[PDB]
């Protein structure tokens, strides 16, 4: 697992040049946000539970995934769908500290589509539901946070895809 | 089911059905007629028995109903007395199947993280199941209500 | 895990032979070089860190991009890494000149090393070269100690090159 | 038929599988 | 920004530093020898720049640990560890002034300094218990820059928070997911007992593996050889090594089922060698443990939340395909 | 595992219907059957050995299986083989009891073809052999629920294939 | 053999094989003309052994090919003593490789399973390889036949 | 080989509803976005040879991989490396054209891991070059298409490793 | 398919290196085993029709596989059970005038496990037969070529089995 | 090798290696010695061989060491001597084996794609072949020259 300073140095390591100036305008903008993703980070686990909620009720629930047949219909499925959106708001999270998206990459998506096309899990409600848990999160944590968080919702959502 | 209970830790051991268990399975086949009995009288009154029963956990907790309660409006209501249908035709699969296998799959497993999260009161769910077998005792035999009342037990005790 | 008697009892086994002149003949091939195999893998395993360390030194020497920042041996965590794999060739190619049969090398070395270099990044065309230079250190260490047949000690590593080797026909 | 195999009757390419293969469909005119 | 203000000083004076130190340690000076002294005491500056950025001097200790035994024959040890003072002396002069820089840098080139020093750690050797089975010794440096497993431990007085956690460690492993967090499922009666003390998380591990949750999830679903793979993941933290291994616990597997496998595994002397009565089985992966050439891909796809849906027994069918 | 009682609520379940009169008429079918299956099931109990016995004797021995380099030859393969016709007859035997193929689909067929083809398994001698079982099950269980056996032998068969 | 279990266990240890192993091998392949001549004595007159072990077999133990028996017929006895000659054959590679191995990997692995299920005595097999065992030592020398009967004995230990 | 506009009507079409607002909003998007896509389309087509060389020198030449014994060494292996690169990028291309990552799916990454483990390719050697190709192709099609073609470079990463 | 030459050159150009000394004195060696290779080639093709006609004579006729219900019964089985001894005949030729196993191993057992088990073939019979071709080429070559073409044909049996 | 582009062509038809390759090939191993001789030569001048090619090649054509070619500076044209050394090389493989099927699957199959992408003028790469034949003419006997100059002929056919 990789975060933004592991990336930097290692690019730095492999040309063997010492960290160049621009290396370092990188890695001062991560630490620069430091701030803002640790702010934002107490949010997500303060309010995560409710975010989720908000998610599947914005488009989950009272749906056709939600009826009879429809892959979230059984109690076990529904708690394992709750369970996997927060997932990847924890791994979002994640991946927002670090500032990099091997996380995701590492832990996240390296049998997801193995796991969902196995199950029969629909990616396209998983996609609109992360996408809503983008909005709701960019909410509660303001425009800065909202931006950080979102691309990595995004990575999410499209490795899904 | 009793049959699949029965391969399911038989397979685990390895073992073609004891004596005992090939026993138990003969006398689930025996008493099935009486379980598809209890089933139809249970689902052709389904109506009944969700309705009214509804009428008793609203009277019984009407705050969970009332304005901020998580039925709230007409829709929301509705929504919830559907749940109590969802749990009676549950409860009638699993009257049939002669174990709580099909109702324990089906519902009763992860409810608290589904409900919880849906904003509901679980314990006033239980009540409403409650009620339901109360109505269901009035319906049903003495006997019959007794094994009807177990899986209704079970439901309202997950539930709790 | 077969020696070269006991590949020669599968193959028969398998046939359902019992061993005639042919593979007596075999067998006693083996053992009468047996002698010779002991010695050779005993000065392997005498001389086991001095032969690796010449190996490490000669290989990087040949090819300097390893050592160099771009290289997989660069830092000291890789360097020990791949002295390690250097020394694990060292010793299963010295058991293979025990046994006197690659089936050793086939089946606890090479089976999914191609696997596990391209994974981790290792890259496999210098680690053949390494294996080629032990190959000719160890062949001279065993014909300074008297073995006159290098043969049984250069085969085991030439096979490890050539599986370990892609085609390049 | 096994005996009409390319790899060992390359020259018998063309002489019909038979009852022991699909059936071939020529055009004649 | 203290750190990269740091780093940037560095890199600016690190010629002089570098210099300085090629003065105090140039004993016996003239060739080659010299490329490759005045090149590694760059190297060994460039990684305390590197360090400073980073978080932790982990780059450092893990990639010095052992470097002066290797490189002890060609040029002398000593001489290496006197350069390193005047570098440390010379990046102290620059940061003198400030309080907070010169803290970092010093501690961090003292690091250098000490694990140099520190004599060479040996390395974690992997003697298999079995004949089958083939040793393998990892190089200590290697599995100290791995990432590290949260190693629980369920041992006696821990804090309350502690007891409950190491159950859910166990819940994870065994399960393969948190069931208790997500569904709810769990078995209270064990969770209770080990908290207690009253049986071992050895005897935990056993009762949750034979427990009607772990039937219905991982053996019911799959046939019996996938069943054993998985089996192997989840109780031992590993995937079976050879068909010897497959052969033995196939065998097992089928003269006494579940049961039969679960009381095997952790009966066996791999169980308590690595995961004590008390330790809690942790996966064994590239880093934590020395790894072998026989079951790359099987052991790769196993270590992943995606193995429980491959219901095609891979470890056999590749160990068999191999002969 | 579904047995014909668990496919039938799933079924009903799926559409989201109570069990209807049609399905309480498969239910009440299955019940009908379910004297004669038990019966059945604790003869093959009692003669396993035998029937495993017989067939082999039938089909796979005094064959080019047996001689020397066969497959089945070594002490070592002989009894692998006789153990996994047993794990045939136990498993269909299971599904006989619960009427459904699904325990042979879950516990034998996925995955198997792809063992035997790798451990170089004969597949022809082993669907013979079953297919030997079907006729000394047939025998000894009777014919009404030889008439059931055989339906789950032949999925083995199919699967194998 | 005795090289393959001395690299087996060096590779467990991840050692270099020891000095001590190696004489062992050392000893092994000095030996191996003594082995490969016991071998080819059995070898080349199995047909003489394989018969007398028979009549042996057929006189110490005869109900087995009575009728009624596992051997009773002309082509039943013929493949018990195809049987007789199979483990023989075993124990020439055994004494040729030094170590058991290669006997109980291509029998005494399951000896007990397969015999069970073909019906047979495992006690009169054994008394077969013991009957082996007398007719062998007789075409060996007495230090030779000791040899011979180490491998003609674990056979049979392993058969009961 | 679903587009976006595609898979917006798809999604719908299994719902059984006319094209919703929200559905609405987002072709709106895609047809927002399509004016720089299109031009980063054709930027790629006329450097599709320059992107594939430029990528090769700055992550697999003067390397283990183009020297002798490394898998890109002989001359065919070579050509075989650069048409592969050269399939990444068109069908990164076609995917940015696209908006969805739908045809690196079907067209490329349905079974390449299998054929690459087989052939022997190293796959974290391709993982980099694709990653250079990203590099080149941002700064040719300029940054702001560049997030779009890095999310396809992405997938295929992804799918691949 | 490899030769020994082709090996030679094959490993050194993986080195890198132009052919080495060493590398000439094994060549030197082919070379000299050169005259007893191709003389014995020459044996083999004039006489295949009799080495496969000795061999099935001794193995194969008069028995229950050439009798109704066999595998060598219907005419067809025959001329098909004589082709596959010449393949196998053929082959080993090959791979004795190469100094080689690799063309065995790349053309005739790459799936010949696979394909006798699904045809119905008998792979100990096939073995038996094999071995004695074995024998009958050993005595028209030669104690010398015999010595090769038995680690050639036994390169076959132990596959085949 | 001669020995497999013989085997090759002959598995195409399925038949055993005719009398004339078989001749082929007894007369190929006859003068494998000379053969060994003449790359022994070649191996032993490599260095002067590329130095002088080299050389010529750029003095006949020098736009490709001029700016905007391809070796422009002494690093590219260190790797273009280097390519120049690779072709020798596989010419020695070539006269070893007896036949063009080192010399092709090496480095003559996709030519044309490789240095078209590296962007490099293959005719340029052609003479430069053609003046390394010249150079190994001057340093081989006229008999053996011819053999080699087929190599290197072949070489420069498949380049241009
Ligand atoms: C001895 C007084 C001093 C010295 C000389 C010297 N160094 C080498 C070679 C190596 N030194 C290292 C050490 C490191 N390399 C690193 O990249 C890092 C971290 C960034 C460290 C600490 C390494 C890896 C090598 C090369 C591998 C090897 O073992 O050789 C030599 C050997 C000859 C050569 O050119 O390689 C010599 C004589 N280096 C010192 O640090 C001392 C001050
Ligand atoms: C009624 C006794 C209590 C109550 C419930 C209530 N539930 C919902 C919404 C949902 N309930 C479910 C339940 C199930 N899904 C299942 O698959 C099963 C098992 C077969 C069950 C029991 C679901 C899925 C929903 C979501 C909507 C949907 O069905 O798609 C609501 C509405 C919640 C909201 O505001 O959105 C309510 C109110 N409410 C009470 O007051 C009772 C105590
Ligand atoms: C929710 C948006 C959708 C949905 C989901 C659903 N998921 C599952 C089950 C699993 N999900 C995963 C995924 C992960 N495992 C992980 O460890 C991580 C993070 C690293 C992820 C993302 C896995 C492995 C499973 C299976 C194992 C398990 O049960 O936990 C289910 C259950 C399916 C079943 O019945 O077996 C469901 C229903 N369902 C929806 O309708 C949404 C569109
Ligand atoms: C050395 C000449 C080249 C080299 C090697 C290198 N290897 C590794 C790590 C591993 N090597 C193996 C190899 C084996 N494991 C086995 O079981 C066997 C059978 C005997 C072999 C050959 C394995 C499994 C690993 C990884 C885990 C482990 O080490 O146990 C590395 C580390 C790679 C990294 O970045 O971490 C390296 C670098 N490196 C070179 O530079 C040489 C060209
Ligand atoms: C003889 C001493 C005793 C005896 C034996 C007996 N055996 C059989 C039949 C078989 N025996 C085997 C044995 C082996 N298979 C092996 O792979 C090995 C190790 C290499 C052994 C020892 C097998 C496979 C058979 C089955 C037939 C076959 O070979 O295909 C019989 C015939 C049994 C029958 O009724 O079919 C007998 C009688 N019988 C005695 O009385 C002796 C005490
Ligand atoms: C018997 C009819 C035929 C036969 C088979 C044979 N099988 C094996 C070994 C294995 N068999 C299995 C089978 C299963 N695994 C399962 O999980 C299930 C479903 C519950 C089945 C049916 C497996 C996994 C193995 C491999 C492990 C092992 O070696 O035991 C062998 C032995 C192979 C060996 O080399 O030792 C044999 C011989 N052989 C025949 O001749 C019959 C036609
Ligand atoms: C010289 C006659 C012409 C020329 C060449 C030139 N070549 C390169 C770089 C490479 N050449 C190759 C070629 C081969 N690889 C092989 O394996 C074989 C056969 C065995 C051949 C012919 C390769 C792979 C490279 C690059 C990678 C490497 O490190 O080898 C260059 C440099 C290209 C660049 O821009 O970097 C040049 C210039 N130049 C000329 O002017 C001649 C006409
Ligand atoms: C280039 C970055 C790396 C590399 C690759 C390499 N690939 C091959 C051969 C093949 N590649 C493919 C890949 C695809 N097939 C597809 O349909 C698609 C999607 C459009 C892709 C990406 C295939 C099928 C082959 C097989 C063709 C064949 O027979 O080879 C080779 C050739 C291997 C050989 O031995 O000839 C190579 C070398 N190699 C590298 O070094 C790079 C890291
Ligand atoms: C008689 C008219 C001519 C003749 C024939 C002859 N045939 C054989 C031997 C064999 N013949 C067959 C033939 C068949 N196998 C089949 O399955 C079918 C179709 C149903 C046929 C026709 C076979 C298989 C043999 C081999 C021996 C065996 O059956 O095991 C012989 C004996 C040859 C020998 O040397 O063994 C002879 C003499 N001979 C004549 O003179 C007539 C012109």
């Amino acid at each position: 697992m990789q975060d933004a300073i592991t990336a930097v140095i290692n690019a730095s390591d492999v040309q063997g040049k010492y960290l160049d100036t621009a290396a370092m305008e990188k890695l001062k903008a991560y630490f620069a946000t430091g701030e803002l993703r640790v702010r934002a980070a107490s949010v997500i686990s303060a309010n995560a539970a409710n975010i989720v909620k908000e998610a599947v009720a914005k488009s989950l629930l009272y749906s056709d995934i939600t009826r009879p047949g429809g892959n979230m219909y059984t109690t076990r499925r529904y708690a394992a769908c709750i369970r996997d959106l927060d997932y990847y708001l924890r791994y979002a999270t994640y991946a927002m500290l670090a500032g990099d998206p091997s996380i995701l990459d590492e832990r996240v998506l390296n049998g997801l589509k193995e796991t969902y096309n196995s199950l029969g899990v629909p990616i396209a409600a998983t996609v609109q539901a992360i996408q809503a848990m983008k909005e709701v999160t960019a909410s509660l944590v303001g425009a800065d946070a909202g931006k950080e968080m979102g691309i990595y919702f995004d990575y999410i959502c499209s490795g899904l895809s | 089911s009793v049959v699949t209970k029965s391969i399911v830790n038989a397979d685990a051991e390895a073992r073609y059905l004891s004596p005992g268990e090939l026993d138990r399975i003969k006398n689930f086949v025996s008493t099935g007629e009486r379980r598809l009995r209890i089933a139809q009288t249970l689902t052709e009154n389904r109506e009944r028995i969700v309705k009214q029963a509804g009428d008793q956990l609203f009277q019984k907790r009407p705050d969970v109903v009332s304005p901020g309660g998580n039925a709230y409006g007409e829709e929301m209501t509705a929504t919830c007395l559907r749940d109590l249908d969802y749990y009676l035709r549950l409860v009638t699969y699993g009257i049939v199947a002669g174990d709580v296998t099909p109702i324990e799959e089906i519902g009763l497993v992860g409810v608290r993280e589904m409900y919880n999260s849906l904003g509901t009161p679980i314990p006033a769910v239980a009540e409403g199941i409650r009620a339901m077998k109360n109505v269901a005792c009035s319906l049903l035999s003495a006997e019959d209500a007794a094994e009807a009342g177990s899986y209704f037990d079970f439901v309202i005790g997950a539930m709790q | 895990m077969r020696d070269a008697v006991t590949t020669l009892i599968k193959n028969y086994d398998s046939t359902g032979r019992y061993l005639d002149r042919d593979a007596v003949d075999r067998l006693r091939s083996y053992f009468n070089s047996g002698a010779a195999r002991v010695k050779a893998a005993a000065v392997i395993n005498a001389n086991a860190a001095a032969i690796v360390k010449e190996a490490a030194s000669a290989l990087f020497t040949e090819q300097p991009e390893l050592i160099q920042p771009g290289g997989n041996a660069y830092t000291t965590r890789r360097y020990a890494t791949c002295l390690r794999d250097m020394d694990y060739y060292l010793r299963y190619a010295s058991y293979a000149i025990v046994a006197g049969d690659v089936d050793v090398l086939n089946e606890r070395v090479l089976e999914g090393l191609r696997e596990t270099y391209n994974s981790l990044g290792v890259p496999i065309g210098p680690t053949v070269r390494g294996i080629q230079i032990m190959k000719e250190i160890v062949r001279d260490r065993v014909a300074a100690a008297g073995i006159e047949d290098t043969g049984i000690v250069e085969q085991p590593f030439d096979y490890m090159c050539r599986q370990l080797s892609e085609v390049n026909i | 038929p096994g005996i009409n195999n390319q790899v060992s009757n390359p020259g018998a390419r063309g002489l019909t599988p038979g009852t022991l293969g699909p059936k071939v469909f020529k055009l004649d005119q | 920004a203290k750190r990269l203000e740091i780093a940037t000083t560095l890199t600016r004076n690190a010629d002089i530093i570098v210099s300085r130190a090629a003065n105090r340690i140039f004993v016996g000076g003239s060739p080659a020898r010299m490329e490759k002294s005045l090149r590694d005491l760059d190297w060994f500056l460039r990684y305390t720049t590197y360090a400073i950025v980073a978080g932790d001097p982990n780059i450092l200790a893990v990639n010095t640990r052992g470097l002066r035994e290797i490189i002890e024959a060609a040029c002398s040890s000593d001489a290496t560890i006197a350069a390193l003072q005047e570098m440390r002396r010379a990046a102290l002069s620059y940061f003198e002034k400030d309080a907070e820089a010169k803290g970092i840098v010093e501690t961090y080139f003292d690091v250098l300094i000490n694990e140099f020093i520190a004599p060479a750690p040996s390395d974690k050797v992997r003697q298999r218990n079995s004949t089958d089975l083939q040793g393998l010794q990892l190089p200590q440096i290697y599995f100290n820059a791995a990432e590290r497993r949260p190693k629980f431990v369920m041992k006696p007085g821990l804090s309350a928070a502690e007891k409950n956690e190491v159950v859910k460690a166990a819940y994870r492993q065994i399960f393969e997911r948190d069931i208790s967090r997500a569904y709810g499922l769990g078995i209270s009666d064990l969770e209770s007992k080990v908290k207690n003390g009253s049986i071992s998380m050895k005897e935990f591990i056993r009762q949750l593996a034979k427990s009607p949750l772990y039937r219905k999830n991982f053996y019911e679903p799959y046939i019996n050889s996938r069943a054993l793979e998985l089996a192997f993941r989840h109780i031992l933290g590993r995937g079976p090594s050879s068909r010897e291994e497959v052969q033995t616990y196939f065998a097992i597997i089928s003269k006494g089922g579940l049961p039969a496998l679960v009381d095997a595994l952790v009966d066996s002397k791999e169980y308590s060698d690595y995961f004590g009565e008390e330790t809690v089985p942790y996966l064994r992966g590239l880093g934590q443990e020395a790894q072998e050439c026989r079951n790359w891909g099987a052991q790769q796809d196993l270590f992943k939340y995606s193995a429980p849906f491959r219901k095609v027994p891979q470890f056999i069918t590749t160990f068999a395909a191999q002969d």
